[PDB]
């Protein structure tokens, strides 16, 4: 089975240099081209370029020429791409496509993506707190409940409920930028026949600072 | 190059009608009887995906409602019957010339009939008061359309400054929104005011729906 | 024998039903009709070649300059 | 100069009978 694999997120300095890494399995990674995606929230896709892994032959839009630079590991089959002096403007999600040509040439598979954040904030852990009215009036016969997860840095992080039981109800909310800092209200509904029975945990996890947070309402 | 054009960003389509989204292209990407374009499908947080290519075949394991057609540079692609899953955005690309382009990108919302919104108030709790701070969460679920008013009244004080607000994109299977409004406030705020009221405005509901608590 | 895929971009070896090659495949505005093979220039080389699986027409670019 | 190929593109007909 063909499936590609991007890190989650990556965090870095301006002047500095931008790794990615876009792993291959399943198919020959020399005979197939890795094509680079960039998406801008409110921009659309943009086309960054292409590499042939075994000439090492690059093709590169016009617009990022002398920035962009690509290359390929024949190795350990994983195909790699370089900012030179990532900015503000550059941060955005990339994707590692490949191109399986039958007549015209689409984009068969996709990569997980990798959110690129350029800012001089450093990293801090999350508070999570609970949310709880304290007493039911019987407004409802469904009870709801939420996580406030502030001051993270950086973005994305993955909050579940019951560590991913409760599929029905979640809606997890994006985040507000405030003071170089991040917040969200994950919030869940469950049955009145749930919550004095059970106890529904937040379960959240910054992979980029490898913290695991469990609280209980 | 070949700069793609779609028009329009958002497209309105109930459900039982029909969607069409033009992508028009600067030269003639038509050879051999064929033509070179594709349209994909990615939902928020979600990579894109094949659905059809070449106008003229589906692609295996999509629906039957998604289809295809025309020639030259505007084509037409249409979707019937619609369904409360159908929203996302819409891409098309051309792999004919080089350095190839990508779509401006189209938002298809799916009309649904109005529902009032649960509207619940939160207060802040022990952990955060430990540290100095407290904020105020008012959750606000499962309304359409998009506009909503949010107000927030401390003991009949109207304060605009200092909240925050976060919309998502539309829901696959209840076609609704969900939203929450953050306050954030000091120790010494806390101390000296004992209600927070959350008030919503919406379009259907003539009287706001008022929520409060006391300390 | 293996069949294998196309690389449109890259200058690779061409072997489509015996006959041999080397070039570019690249996208063909030409109108061929569907009872030919391939088809040929004044130079006696293949300027195109249409796949025996998918009905398709690509274009052979001539490679090794120099 | 001279560009010597990498890659080896084989294609036949696909097989309906051996």
């Amino acid at each position: 089975q063909v499936q590609l694999q991007q890190p989650g997120a990556e965090l870095v300095r301006p002047g500095a240099s931008v790794k990615l890494s876009c792993k291959a399995s399943g198919y020959s990674f020399t005979r197939f081209w890795m094509n680079w995606v960039k998406q801008r929230p409110g921009q659309g896709l943009e086309w960054i370029g292409m590499i042939h892994p075994s000439d090492s032959e690059t093709r590169l839009n016009q617009k990022f020429k002398d920035k962009a630079t690509l290359t390929v590991d024949k190795s350990s089959t994983t195909a790699y791409m370089q900012l030179s002096s990532p900015t503000s403007e550059d941060s955005a999600v990339y994707y590692c496509a490949r191109k399986d040509y039958d007549y015209d040439a689409w984009f068969a598979y996709w990569g997980q993506g990798t959110l690129v954040t350029v800012s001089a904030a450093k990293t801090t852990p999350p508070s999570v707190y609970p949310l709880a009215p304290g007493s039911a009036a019987q407004t409802n016969s469904m009870v709801t409940l939420g996580c406030l997860v502030k001051g993270y840095f950086p973005e994305p992080v993955t909050v579940t409920w019951n560590s991913g039981s409760l599929s029905s109800g979640v809606h997890t909310f994006p985040a507000v930028l405030q003071s170089d800092l991040y917040t969200l209200s994950s919030s869940v509904t469950v049955p009145s026949s749930t919550w004095p029975s059970e106890t529904v945990t937040c379960n959240v996890a910054h992979p980029a600072s490898s913290t695991k947070v469990d609280k209980k309402i | 190059d070949i700069v793609l054009t779609q028009s329009p960003a958002s497209l309105a389509v109930s459900l039982g009608q029909r969607a069409t989204i033009s992508c028009r292209a600067s030269k003639s990407v038509s050879a051999s009887v064929y033509s070179y374009m594709h349209w994909y499908q990615q939902k928020p947080g979600q990579p894109p995906k094949l659905l059809i290519y070449l106008a003229s075949s589906l692609e295996s394991g999509v629906p039957a409602r998604f289809s295809g057609s025309g020639s030259g540079t505007d084509f037409t692609l249409n979707i019937h019957p619609v369904e409360e899953e159908d929203a996302a955005t819409y891409y098309c690309h051309h792999s004919r010339e080089l350095p190839p382009a990508f779509g401006g990108g189209t938002k298809l919302e799916i009309k649904r009939a109005d529902a009032a919104p649960t509207v619940s108030i939160f207060p802040p709790s022990s952990e955060q008061l430990t540290s100095g701070g407290a904020s105020v969460v008012c959750f606000l679920n499962n309304f359409y359309p998009k506009d909503i008013n949010v107000k927030w009244k401390i003991d009949g004080s109207e304060r605009q400054n200092g909240v925050l607000n976060s919309w998502t994109d539309q829901d696959s299977k209840d076609s609704t929104y969900s939203m929450s409004s953050t306050l954030t406030l000091t120790k010494d705020e806390y101390e000296r005011h004992n209600s927070y009221t959350c008030e919503a405005t919406h379009k259907t509901s003539t009287s706001p729906i008022v929520k409060s608590f006391n300390r | 024998k293996k069949s294998t895929n196309l690389v449109k971009n890259k200058c690779v070896n061409f072997n489509f039903n015996g006959l041999k090659g080397t070039g570019v495949l690249t996208e063909s505005n030409k109108k061929f009709l569907p009872f030919q093979q391939f088809g040929r220039d004044i130079a006696d080389t293949t300027d195109a070649v249409r796949d025996p699986q998918t009905l398709e027409i690509l274009d052979i670019t001539p490679c090794s300059f120099g």
